[PDB]
RNA sequence: AGGGGAUCGAAGAUGAUCAGAUACCGUCGUAGUCUUAACCAUAAACUAUGCCGACUAGGGAUCGGGUGGUGUUUUUUUAAUGACCCACUCGGCACCUUACGAGAAAUCAAAGUCUUUGGGUUCUGGGGGGAGUAUGGUCGCAAGGCUGAAACUUAAAGGAAUUG
RNA sequence: GCGGUAAUUCCAGCUCCAAUAGCGUAUAUUAAAGUUGUUGCAGUUAAAAAGCUCGUAGUUGAACUUUGGGCCCGGUUGGCCGGUCGGAUUUCCAACGGGGCCUUUCCUUCUGGCUAACCUUGAGUCCUUGUGGCUCUUGGCGAACCAGGACUUUUACUUUGAAAAAAUUAGAGUGUUCAAAGCAGGCGUAUUGCUCGAAUAUAUUAGCAUGGAAUAAUAGAAUAGGACG
RNA sequence: GGAUAGUGGCCUACCAUGGUUUCAACGGGUAACGGGGAAUAAGGGUUCGAUUCCGGAGAGGGAGCCUGAGAAACGGCUACCA
């Protein structure tokens, strides 16, 4: 329970029994694929489409309506990033905490949170590298990440 | 608990609760057993005639023997709503 | 659920474990350090023959009054030094310095008898023969 | 207590437990149109937000997002389902 | 491994009394002698195709297999013509009735007819000494390549 | 994080028994805790449960009489000679007259006198009696 | 190694107390106490209670979040807000009452679900002294940290509760 | 723990106890010891949770993918008969196991060699009104395994078996007078010989060989460099 | 290639840079020959095996070799050391 701390905490989405429908949702997956696309065409992350779905549209759960998650609608139209969106947001991250302590040396808390978010960055980058997803001796560094994201 | 040739051996078959079937032991001096006595046309109260339950003393300990005797001498036919299976 | 690995391939750390563990045992550390063939005035053998060199008067520790007759022994295959004491009534009279001995354990594992302080054998024969036999009457102690 | 239909509890106590505590679970958001008699079409909206959700041609606000449920903006009016 | 040269050595590489006659003009140049190993290991084409030598190849060298059969799974291609295997074990103790991870490294000899690489599985069969540590010659590739070509560029 | 499902729907069990329930609610389920939940019932250790289904790994509600003292699981499944199922059922069960060691052969999760009369063996789950 | 150095104040010096009084109390007050850049790595660093996971029993408070109500209060013209009241629900810091259950007890919602003995995993202990000593290795400017024996000795040492 | 003047512990006498051709002592080990703990310990206060968090090796790791139904085949015990001159087999009967089919169902795959088994039937029938019954060849079953080609995702577990020294061990047979042993011996025409033996079990890890397909891993098609023909 | 009865870094030339390791290499200890076995009896274990059978090694210590099918032999030779 919890990663890197003692919170215990549980809380998610609750997604609903019924896998097709709503029945009151007209539209097509047609249309909210087309609809999937021009917003990963102006640049939005997957979730960040989910959402932006959810709300404004009736997209309930956009892999129902249509066929497939979100990500995989995105590569079959390449538009997937070079690296997974939840690794992205932990190397950014971790670059916004280095830059913040290269400026405040004095500041353990902030060294100590460095360590954390890396460990995560590097448990999930052996996952991916296990599973084919970046190249076998893909790898983060400090130095290069600063770059990579941004 | 019969023996080699059919003969009853072994003294004793113990009581049960009625509400848990565990076995009602001698020391278990906290257990208990209801007689209700059964009622004939217009009231009369037949005396020596029973329906009757056995609560164990853990349940009793446990503070369940009136829920428990609710729903037994109910779905045995002395009660009418009060007992509800569902929560 | 606490303690030891479960596991069916865990077999190494619980031998391991074991192993590290067994050290605590008194007995074993002696058996494997070889404690008996290094320390111990004997050899790690269950008795010993060695030389009198003065007869000694212990006294006995509290709550005893006494003086226990003892003797100072050097092992022959050893020139280790030792204090043993001479069981029964008189028998010290038997002994004399010079004389050869044989000493045996107190049968207390290592360690000292009652209230001997510091004496973990006893004699057992003298001049070839035995204080038992002496302190009776069966035998008598030879010439020279 | 000691004995009771787990299997087919009842829908008060049902609808008071946490949501991932029912029996089978399932959300307690929903949907709705959203309508500002500005226009003549009507949008669909989260129970929960997160965006602010304009509308459909004009800029306007329908509703700004909060700690859970979002907050319809001004006057409106809505429909769940 | 060899690559390359094939006529690269100090002596002239060739299969023994396997003559070919300059008197009787040939297309092919030379004449290449082959065999199968047995039990029913396939005799892959790259050994009858080529033009390598190595008498110590299970099909077209002077070695027999006979004994044992081990696949291990490759964990070293740095000798030239000879690989390290681990051998993949599993060994029980009956005191605590669990068993503990084990393994062995195995030296094999290794035909230019094979190619392999690091992570390949591998089914070698045994021969005679062949070296101060090999007593063992591939014969046959389980792998490929371990998803290496599924893993190029982005989109 | 759980590492033996069946561990939790066995625990579960025992404790609603001790409690002198008649029912309890066991998540999430799977093929193995239905099977084992099977034999017991095929003895009368239990009486009818039920599969409920969340769509994501189950829910059982099993109903219980009261003949149980205990339904335990064996942690490590180790593997049994055949031989040594007699050693097995000596360690764990109260009297050679009733009660049963359940275990994982290859011919399917049986009771132990089953697996004698069937001849086969393996894994060990856990006990009943 | 610099800066700072009000305060309180190891050391030292003193007044008294005392049989003595190297102290306790009083006075003076060096280091220190504060800060920068480096060291050091230990505290009864404590809940003397490893972590993840499941299950098992009651109750009123409270912190954060959320949901519900023709609740109270704020007046303006009713709302909107805001603070408050009631019900519920996740997650916290805790207390209360019982005990099915556990314990050698004191006690304990875990210290329970253990001779009806197996959910996963880490770590440490094996009578008392000798002794955290000797030795070797390693870290440190030092003080010292980590790792860490034996010979020998000894019938007890120790825990909780009871009566005096 | 006894012994400092009436010593139930010493030195003796008497008497009594225990094991007895044997009994004490010393040293070692084993049982007692769940005080080494896999089975199976203990760690708030008795010895014992690293000050704290990250983390590699190591150990461990949620659920889900052929399940359910139908039909045959032949076994090994047990009941009720026993037909028969202690044990016998058909049918009445349950019970527990093995195999093979059909259900959308590779059983590696072709190319013949083989066929034992019926959807066959070609005649009819010993005989209980007949599907009770098997010999019997010319249309129609593959797998049971020969051997040649072409190819095969990896394991763990379990089963049965092979290969396997004797002596030891467990254990059968046999009156070494008994017995520890030994592997002998036993019957007569004991005057020209007849004869039973010299078993069985265990033999575990690894290697070999066969069956199983639950449990636990491996591998598979996603930039299709996919699958069959 | 040489050597051998014969495979083999066994040895020699040339060439290369490999081989083993926390799944504990390498090193140290062993009052260590291995095994069949022995002791101890709930089970799991624990301790032992110089020693009647099998295998190995040795003949005061080292090395060398003659004979021979077979020995690096010791109730064979040769040298050195004791
Ligand atoms: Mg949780
Ligand atoms: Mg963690
Ligand atoms: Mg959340
Ligand atoms: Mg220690
Ligand atoms: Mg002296
Ligand atoms: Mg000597
Ligand atoms: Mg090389
Ligand atoms: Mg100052
Ligand atoms: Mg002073
Ligand atoms: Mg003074
Ligand atoms: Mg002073
Ligand atoms: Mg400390
Ligand atoms: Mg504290
Ligand atoms: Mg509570
Ligand atoms: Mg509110
Ligand atoms: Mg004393
Ligand atoms: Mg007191
Ligand atoms: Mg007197
Ligand atoms: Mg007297
Ligand atoms: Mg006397
Ligand atoms: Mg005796
Ligand atoms: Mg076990
Ligand atoms: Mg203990
Ligand atoms: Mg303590
Ligand atoms: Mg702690
Ligand atoms: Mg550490
Ligand atoms: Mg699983
Ligand atoms: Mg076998
Ligand atoms: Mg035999
Ligand atoms: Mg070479
Ligand atoms: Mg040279
Ligand atoms: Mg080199
Ligand atoms: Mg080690
Ligand atoms: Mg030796
Ligand atoms: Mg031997
Ligand atoms: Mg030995
Ligand atoms: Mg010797
Ligand atoms: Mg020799
Ligand atoms: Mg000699
Ligand atoms: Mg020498
Ligand atoms: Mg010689
Ligand atoms: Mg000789
Ligand atoms: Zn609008």
């Amino acid at each position: 329970g919890r990663m890197h701390s003692a919170g215990k905490g549980i809380s998610s989405s609750a997604i609903p029994y019924s896998r097709n429908a709503p029945a009151w949702f007209k539209l097509s997956s047609e249309s909210v694929i087309e609809q999937i696309v021009k917003y990963a065409r102006k640049g939005l992350t997957p979730s960040q489409i989910g959402v932006l779905l959810r709300d404004a549209h009736g997209v309930t759960q956009a892999r129902v309506i249509t066929g497939n998650k979100i990500m995989r609608i995105l590569k079959s139209n390449g538009l997937a990033p070079e690296i997974p969106e939840d690794l992205y947001y932990l190397i950014k991250k971790a670059v916004s905490v280095r830059k913040h302590l290269e400026r405040n040396r004095k500041d353990k808390d902030a060294k100590f949170r460095l360590i954390l978010i890396e460990s995560r960055i590097h448990r999930l980058a052996r996952y991916y590298r296990t599973v084919a997803v970046l190249p076998p001796n893909w790898k983060y560094e400090s130095a290069t990440a600063s770059a990579l994201v941004n | 608990m019969e023996n080699d040739k059919g003969q009853l051996v072994e003294l004793y078959v113990p009581r049960k609760c009625s509400a848990t079937n565990r076995i009602i032991k001698a020391d278990d001096h906290a257990s208990v057993q209801i007689n209700v006595a059964k009622v004939d046309e217009e009231g009369r109260a037949i005396p020596g005639e029973y329906v009757t339950y056995a609560l164990s003393g853990y349940v009793r300990s446990r503070g369940e023997s009136d829920d428990s005797l609710n729903r037994l001498a109910q779905n045995d036919g002395l009660l009418k709503n009060v007992w509800s299976y569902s929560r | 659920g606490k303690g030891k690995p479960r596991g069916l391939n865990s077999a190494r750390k619980l031998r391991v474990h074991r192993r590290n563990n067994r050290w605590a045992e008194n007995n074993y550390k002696k058996r494997l350090l070889g404690t008996a063939f290094k320390s111990s005035p004997f050899g790690g053998s269950s008795h010993a023959k060695g030389i009198v060199l003065e007869k000694l008067g212990i006294e006995s520790k509290q709550p005893n009054s006494a003086i226990r007759k003892c003797v100072r022994v050097q092992l022959i295959k050893n020139g280790k030094k030792v204090t043993a004491f001479v069981p029964n009534d008189g028998c010290l009279n038997f002994v004399d310095e010079n004389d050869e001995v044989l000493l045996a354990g107190f049968g207390r594992k290592g360690k000292a008898k009652g209230d001997i302080p510091g004496v973990r054998f006893k004699v057992v024969k003298v001049s070839g023969v035995s204080l038992l036999a002496l302190w009776k009457e069966k035998k008598e102690k030879p010439r020279s | 207590v000691l004995v009771q239909d787990l299997l087919h509890p009842t829908a008060a106590s049902e609808a008071r437990k946490h949501k991932l505590k029912t029996l089978v679970q399932g959300p307690r958001s929903y949907f709705l149109d959203v309508k500002c008699p500005g226009c003549l079409n009507i949008t669909t909206v989260f129970s929960h937000a997160q965006t602010a959700v304009t509308c459909e041609s004009c800029s306007t606000i329908l509703c700004t997002p909060t700690g859970g449920k979002a907050k319809l903006s001004e006057g409106t009016s809505f429909r769940r389902k | 491994s060899t690559e390359l040269t094939v006529q690269s050595e100090r002596a002239f590489q060739k299969q023994p009394h396997i003559f070919n006659n300059p008197k009787v003009k040939t297309s092919k140049r030379t004449k290449r002698w082959y065999k199968n190993a047995g039990l029913g290991f396939k005799t892959p084409k790259t050994a009858i195709e080529g033009s390598y030598i190595d008498k110590k190849c299970p099909f077209t060298g002077l070695v027999s297999i006979r004994g044992k059969i081990l696949t291990g799974t490759v964990v070293s291609t740095k000798m030239h013509r000879t690989i390290v295997i681990r051998r993949a074990y599993l060994h029980y103790i009956p005191k605590y009735n669990r068993y503990e991870k084990r393994h062995k490294n195995v030296p094999v000899h290794v035909s230019p007819a094979f190619r392999v690489q690091v992570g390949d599985i591998v089914t070698v069969g045994q021969c005679r000494p062949i070296s101060k540590t090999v007593r063992f010659n591939v014969v046959k590739v389980s792998a490929a390549a371990a998803k290496a070509n599924k893993q190029f560029a982005k989109f | 994080t759980r590492s033996s499902v069946l561990a939790d729907a066995l625990n579960a069990i025992n404790n609603a028994e001790k409690t002198g329930k008649r029912q309890v609610l066991i998540r999430p389920s799977s093929k193995v805790i239905i099977k084992f939940l099977q034999v017991m019932q095929k003895h009368g250790y239990i009486g009818e449960f039920e599969y409920i289904d969340d769509h994501r790994s189950g829910k059982i509600v099993v109903q219980l009489n009261g003949r149980l003292n205990k339904c335990g699981v064996i942690s490590p499944r180790f593997n049994v000679k055949i031989g040594d199922i007699e050693k097995w059922t000596a360690n764990l069960l109260p009297a050679r007259q009733f009660g049963y060691v359940i275990l994982t052969t290859s011919a399917g999760i049986m009771d132990h006198e089953e697996a004698r009369r069937k001849h086969v063996s393996g894994k060990i789950l856990g006990f009943v009696y």
